[PDB]
RNA sequence: UUGACCUCAAAUCAGGUAGGAGUACCCGCUGAACUUAAGCAUAUCAAUAAGCGGAGGAAAAGAAACCAACCGGGAUUGCCUUAGUAACGGCGAGUGAAGCGGCAAAAGCUCAAAUUUGAAAUCUGGUACCUUCGGUGCCCGAGUUGUAAUUUGGAGAGGGCAACUUUGGGGCCGUUCCUUGUCUAUGUUCCUUGGAACAGGACGUCAUAGAGGGUGAGAAUCCCGUGUGGCGAGGAGUGCGGUUCUUUGUAAAGUGCCUUCGAAGAGUCGAGUUGUUUGGGAAUGCAGCUCUAAGUGGGUGGUAAAUUCCAUCUAAAGCUAAAUAUUGGCGAGAGACCGAUAGCGAACAAGUACAGUGAUGGAAAGAUGAAAAGAACUUUGAAAAGAGAGUGAAAAAGUA
RNA sequence: GACGUAAGUCAAGGAUGCUGGCAUAAUGGUUAUAUGCCGCCCGUCUUGAAACACGGACCAAGGAGUCUAACGUCUAUGCGAGUGUUUGGGUGUAAAACCCAUACGCGUAAUGAAAGUGAACGUAGGUUGGGGCCUCGCAAGAGGUGCACAAUCGACCGAU
RNA sequence: ACUAAUCGAACCAUCUAGUAGCUGGUUCCUGCCGAAGUUUCCCUCAGGAUAGCAGAAGCUCGUAUCAGUUUUAUGAGGUA
RNA sequence: AAGCGUGUUACCUAUACUCUACCGUCAGGGUUGAUAUGAUGCCCUGACGAGUAGGCAGGCGUGGAGGUCAGUGACGAAGCCUAGACCGUAAGGUCGGGUCGAACGGCCUCUAGUGCAGAUCUUGGUGGUAGUAGCAAAUAUUCAAAUGAGAACUUUGAAGACUGAAGUGGGGAAAGGUUCCACGUCAACAGCAGUUGGACGUGGGUUAGUCGAUCCUAAGAGAUGGGGAAGCUCCGUUUC
RNA sequence: AACCACAGCCAAGGGAACGGGCUUGGCAGAAUCAGCGGGGAAAGAAGACCCUGUUGAGCUUGACUCUAGUUUGACAUUGU
């Protein structure tokens, strides 16, 4: 029924919900247990550092282009050029990605960068030396944190060359509106005799 | 809490509220929004006009992103830079010195008009700009660069 | 208070394992503590109840009174006491249940299982 | 199930309530008013060596805060000890107490374990201080002894106006009123000055 | 005549395997109506209930014929969010995702398409002997209508030249996991009430133990326990010590450059049409029928079509832990929950007694006392029982 | 206010003075009864119920506006151009309490179907009121300023 | 007609607490305020929405703006 | 006239009017350098009080929760009864006395499965009706003895009757399941009674080569082969 | 056992327009038994007739919308 002045609601209740509610009781139970099941992980992988390392890339968009995040794994070229084979990396702990590739060679050289500088701070144990104890650090992503690369510098002259950049983005839109349409009349002006 | 609801002032007193006559019953104008156009029409007219009908075009397959685009003031312009190293920019206000504001990184699509900034000049980096934000920057001696 | 997540403070949990407690749990459970010269003795303060012990009643209406465990009647958390008994109106006579709790051992029917429980706990042995 | 059981509260809110808290374990009417026996208690609020977070047996600790002045609200607490009035008392709440002191330290050197046994006796970490433990039943002035290193580490926590607070962002509330002496306000010689001549505070009946 | 081969049979042939149960969660199929729309048919309820088939400790999904359009991300799942938004809809009622972003958890891979052809190098089985979750030899068989090695698109192969760097198994004991045992404080001191002290008062003690329970009334200190550590037993299986097997390898793997190559899944993609389904709108998926491909090819790029580009993946074959679910099972801990007409139907010989031909339906029913100490004995009565007496703190507790 | 020259007094902004009996069932309360007068059976629908309208033989126990998602107005509280710790992480005396990054949501911009464009002529305007404040006045009042708010004419942004 | 005391569609269970503009009921006390059965629309006429009557919260001010009233002046009306 | 018309006075009595008090509500005020500490306090002044539906406000009561009263309690908690008492307009609260036996309150707050006369309400218990309607079909009983506490009803004898061989007789089939028989025995059951009983308690009892089943086929039912069906399964009975 | 608000004398009046109760009169004396059918608008059932409901169902048909079956065509089976 439709009464005085409200806001027209949707609450979509109109199935057999009251089957299908979950309330996270066990949250804290949750907590506990993921918390139980880090340390046992720990424990199991020690001295391992519990995840691996990622490499830094460029989120997709418009609206996420300018920042930079964490990355499933290093491209082929990446570790290439970081001087060490895709099967050994896996095994010393550094995440690959087959399918990502290098067309940006600022975030490229930032991964290349990542690898030797993690190569320079781990220890490999020989598969039959004497494995000294190596103080188990637990997160390598908080040893080698992601930073996002500077823009430009905090103040600098101002260089005013009277372009407009209002009229500047104006002109741009006009061009790629009428790249088609001039193009289609210089082609037929073309053709004509 | 239940021990200051009128329900329980209304305990003793036969209909509950609900009143002898209309007597309180289950959906007596129907459920949700039925009648929206026939015995519920002036409610939806005086309160919803505009509710019932179609409107323009359709956008299949829309995605926000696309149209991210967080606009930011003039007068909030200067709220870029933080405010331990704004007055030294404010003051000795010269070029060959002049702050860089990347609005993009602040969050930022476009910056508009809404105007009176200081008279300093300062180097606006920002995907789009208004006409009159561009106009008011270059007065204070300033310059907007385009970014991507 | 409590510590560990294996044992419950549940008052439900407590009173049903305590009815339903088979008889070698209730064993344990009908523990009586020594008297001060069986302590020094021994240096162990309690045992669980057996048949042959001497026990001394120290509360209730028998107390003081002396008597050998003629019974561990475990099924109602009891012991019988020989010497201490109700006579009943028609001339016989019955024993008293007495807790092993409310009782005194003040001796011991020592074989070799006792002995070494005695020495498991810590006991003199003398 | 899906009741709502918990409840959001703002987190500055939060932090607002656990200051007024701490503010009015300082106050001895306070602390009266809400049941302890600090009627001997030398001064409050109650700070006590730093000794104390180190004390590893029961026996020690207890005398140490006989000897600070805690004993008549400890001997409050397990005489007070009584069974709970209704059917609570067979769904594991069986009995009732009253609440002791509330010791608050800077680093737990066994001084938790050592008071864990005493009846009515909480411990906390200056770092966390529980409002609910500060303000039991939400009745304000939970009598509190401090550790040194506690009392010290407190501004850290909590701020002061030359020490920015540990918490992110925050700082220590604003009075919107400069006193709490109305009185003395008005008795201040520029209101006073300013103010006509008062009645007779019961006028007299006319006809 | 005989010996194969193919195909098809038989045997109480040798050895195995499936069925049925449970089903809370999981993978599918099939599939409603009540209901809402203030009527009603599309719609909604709902891709739900019921019905059918199949699993496990999780299942399924899963290492892109993905998302995107960015300066690009990068298997799957789940959470926060996107968002009650794009969209669908008698455009009514209603319905309704996804990409990006932050998190939990993270793990990668395998076949088919290739001549071993200087050697079927491969495997089930029988048998014998052993160090028996298997090994070795011998034999029969399977298999060239293709079993091994070698490659899986990220590649990779053949050849040519360079060279260097790293390797396996196996006991005991160790930790680690599970199951379980045992040991490890302190009053039963005096006074009062009481049937009973566990109540109140006094004086103490232990406390990393003042959780809980029991004991003749509110028990840290009477008992079991609790707390804290110690010492054992049976058993799991990976990092640990250490001990040997020490041509234990010309055996395997990786790495640079050059050259030539680089096989990549068909009644399938795709299309038309019908039906169903979806937010998917000139058609989201699925399924039937008809048509039916290619190899700088093919799919996708959320408005049908032609022409031109571009981007992005690589289907029609396959395996994979965790984060997620869990009104069932087993083992635990709990509650501002109910307190015998409540709480499960069931606190009790409860899915019992009982009803119905049957499918099914389905209750009621807890409390003497601390202890039966459950009333010896006398007397009236045919007896039940009464009156006494007696037990008990109390019979104003007598199993009615 | 009155009276009196004054003392002081008075019937003048609400009772004092004198005296007696009893100190208990005596007054009073409660209850049963009697007497005078009055009083139809509640609940419910209904214009209208004591109704020849319905439910109600009696008693005990049970018995009906709840919780949840989203939301409107109002109110309290915290912070404030911000705000929201609790998805998650850290931590814990362990479902508590305490601490926290990146995001995300809502707000800080509107408007158009959309492509898009996007907020100061001015002391952020003028006029009429406008509480409070200021100046002058014994005061009345007069003059200056005038926030919120109200009416109104303009200016700016978008659509046309 | 009969199909297990059931037949103009048996019985059992579930969907299912099916929907009901209709009937019945809807549990303490006191205090203050205090109605409507009319307008418009509706497959509307035993129902709703809407406005009105009502309460509550107040807020901006402080004797104004006013007024179910008259007087004066000035209109209008076509009933007796 | 105690009737009708009319005139005059006196007189009667409403919860209305005047005055006074008390309650509450609203309004307007007073009161701080001790307001001679209650400032949501105290006090002054005026007016007002009907009420269904309904709104709001302040309170009363109940189960549980945090805090406090170092509250009460086996020398008696709670519950229940009490034409005994007191406080509050009221919801209610308190006290005494009896019964009783183990727990329970006051205050500040939190929370709800939180208050009953009704729903042809649910479950259970109980009345009036009422010692009432009734216990009247099947022709019918009687005498004596025995037993027994007790005999219309049991047993025995005597007698009078009836079923009248398509039976109230002698066996069986379905069904029941021990009811059969013996001893003991009468609280319940046998709508009176009961010493009797198909009742209660404890026992005993059913013997087959030939009687039946078992074998046969009947109308039918139904595997297999095989074909349908997503499938539960369906078809079919000698078929390919 | 039905039944039972409380109950049980009338007349008239008014009253929801036929009262056991209310108003005015009549009157009115414990406790009861057999019978009786005037009254209790006696009991038995949420009128089965009628109307209303945006409540059904059975049945009918050129109602609306479909559907099993069946018929017709094309494609496939489908070759020489
Ligand atoms: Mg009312
Ligand atoms: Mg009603
Ligand atoms: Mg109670
Ligand atoms: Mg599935
Ligand atoms: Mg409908
Ligand atoms: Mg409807
Ligand atoms: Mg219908
Ligand atoms: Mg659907
Ligand atoms: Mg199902
Ligand atoms: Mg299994
Ligand atoms: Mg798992
Ligand atoms: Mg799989
Ligand atoms: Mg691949
Ligand atoms: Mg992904
Ligand atoms: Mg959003
Ligand atoms: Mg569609
Ligand atoms: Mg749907
Ligand atoms: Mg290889
Ligand atoms: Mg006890
Ligand atoms: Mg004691
Ligand atoms: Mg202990
Ligand atoms: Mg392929
Ligand atoms: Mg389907
Ligand atoms: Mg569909
Ligand atoms: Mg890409
Ligand atoms: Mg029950
Ligand atoms: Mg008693
Ligand atoms: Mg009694
Ligand atoms: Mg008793
Ligand atoms: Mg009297
Ligand atoms: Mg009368
Ligand atoms: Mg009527
Ligand atoms: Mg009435
Ligand atoms: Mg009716
Ligand atoms: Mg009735
Ligand atoms: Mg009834
Ligand atoms: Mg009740
Ligand atoms: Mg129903
Ligand atoms: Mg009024
Ligand atoms: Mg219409
Ligand atoms: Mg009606
Ligand atoms: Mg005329
Ligand atoms: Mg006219
Ligand atoms: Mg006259
Ligand atoms: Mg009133
Ligand atoms: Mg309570
Ligand atoms: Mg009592
Ligand atoms: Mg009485
Ligand atoms: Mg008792
Ligand atoms: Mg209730
Ligand atoms: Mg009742
Ligand atoms: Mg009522
Ligand atoms: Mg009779
Ligand atoms: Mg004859
Ligand atoms: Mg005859
Ligand atoms: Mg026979
Ligand atoms: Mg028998
Ligand atoms: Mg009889
Ligand atoms: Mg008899
Ligand atoms: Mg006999
Ligand atoms: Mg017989
Ligand atoms: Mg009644
Ligand atoms: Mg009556
Ligand atoms: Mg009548
Ligand atoms: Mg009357
Ligand atoms: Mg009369
Ligand atoms: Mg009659
Ligand atoms: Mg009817
Ligand atoms: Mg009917
Ligand atoms: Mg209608
Ligand atoms: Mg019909």
């Amino acid at each position: 029924a439709i009464s005085k002045n409200l806001p027209i609601l949707k609450n979509h209740f109109r199935k057999h919900w009251q089957e299908r509610v979950k309330v996270h009781f066990d949250q804290a139970g949750k907590k506990v247990s993921r918390r139980n099941a880090r340390a046992t992980r720990a424990a199991k992988i020690a001295p391992r550092p519990l995840d691996l390392l990622r490499p830094v890339v460029r989120a997709p968009t418009v609206k996420y282009n300018r920042k930079v995040r964490a990355g499933r794994g290093f491209t082929l070229a990446e570790v290439k050029a970081a001087g060490l084979t895709a099967a050994y990396a896996r095994t010393i702990g550094i995440a690959v990605d087959h399918r990502r590739q290098n067309r940006n060679q600022e975030i490229f050289d930032a991964n290349v960068q990542r690898l030797k500088e993690y190569q320079s701070k781990i220890i490999v144990f020989p598969r039959n030396g004497k494995a000294p104890e190596a103080e188990q650090v637990l997160s390598a992503a908080a040893t080698f944190p992601i930073a996002q690369p500077a823009t430009d510098v905090e103040a600098r002259a101002v260089q005013d060359n009277g372009e407009s950049a209002f009229r500047t983005l104006r002109l741009a839109r006009s061009e790629k509106k009428f790249r088609g349409i001039r193009e289609k009349r210089a082609r037929e002006k073309a053709e004509a005799e | 809490p239940s021990r200051f609801t009128k329900t329980r002032k209304h305990r003793g007193h036969v209909s509950a509220g609900k009143g002898r006559i209309g007597k309180h019953r289950k959906h007596p104008g129907g459920r949700g929004m039925a009648g929206g156009q026939h015995h519920h029409r002036i409610n939806m007219d005086k309160y919803h006009p505009g509710y019932f009908g179609k409107v323009g075009m359709r956008y299949f397959h829309k995605q926000q992103a696309h149209f991210w685009k967080p606009v930011l003031n003039l007068d909030k312009l200067w709220t870029l830079i933080p405010e331990d190293k704004r007055d030294q920019y404010l003051k000795s206000a010269s070029k060959e010195t002049a702050p860089v504001i990347d609005t993009l990184a602040a969050g930022y699509g476009k910056i508009l008009g809404k105007g009176r900034i200081p008279n300093v000049p300062v180097i606006v980096k920002a995907r789009f700009v208004s006409k009159l934000a561009e106009e008011k920057i270059r007065a204070a001696g300033g310059v907007v660069e385009l970014i991507a | 208070a409590k510590q560990s997540l294996d044992v419950s403070s549940d008052r439900r949990k407590a009173r049903k394992a305590y009815f339903t407690a088979p008889s070698s749990q209730r064993r344990v459970l009908l523990s009586a503590p020594l008297s001060k010269e069986l302590r020094a003795q021994y240096g162990i303060k309690a045992l669980p109840i057996r048949r042959d012990d001497e026990v001394l009643v120290v509360r209730g209406s028998k107390k003081g009174q002396e008597g050998k465990i003629s019974s561990v009647y475990r099924l109602k958390f009891a012991v019988q006491v020989d010497k201490v008994t109700k006579e009943k109106v028609n001339g016989a006579s019955v024993p008293i249940n007495l807790h092993p709790s409310k009782l005194v051992i003040t001796k011991l029917h020592l074989d070799k299982d006792r002995k070494a429980l005695i020495q498991r706990k810590g006991g003199k042995l003398e | 199930t899906w009741r709502k059981w918990n409840v959001k509260v703002n987190h500055n809110e939060k932090r607002y309530a656990t200051a007024s808290a701490i503010a009015a374990t300082a106050v001895a009417s306070l602390v009266l008013a809400r049941g302890h026996r600090v009627e001997k208690i030398p001064e409050i609020p109650l700070v006590v060596s730093t000794d104390l977070e180190s004390i590893q047996k029961t026996k020690e600790a207890v005398a140490a805060l006989k000897a600070v002045g805690a004993h008549s609200d400890l001997l409050k607490v397990l005489k007070s000890k009584k069974l709970r009035a209704g059917k609570g008392k067979y769904r594991n709440r069986r009995w009732t107490q009253r609440r002791g002191p509330l010791v608050v330290y800077a680093e737990d050197n066994g001084i938790v374990k050592a008071l864990r046994n005493v009846p009515g006796v909480e411990t906390a970490n200056v770092a966390s201080l529980n409002l609910l433990q500060l303000a039991p039943g939400a009745h304000l002035g939970r009598f509190v002894i401090w550790t040194e290193a506690a009392f010290t580490k407190l501004d850290q926590v909590w701020g002061s106006e030359t020490v920015a607070s540990s918490k992110v962002g925050y700082t220590l509330p604003s009075h919107i009123i400069s006193t709490s002496d109305v009185t003395r306000i008005i008795n201040s010689s520029e209101i006073q000055s300013a103010i006509r001549p008062a009645g007779q505070a019961t006028q007299k009946r006319t006809h």
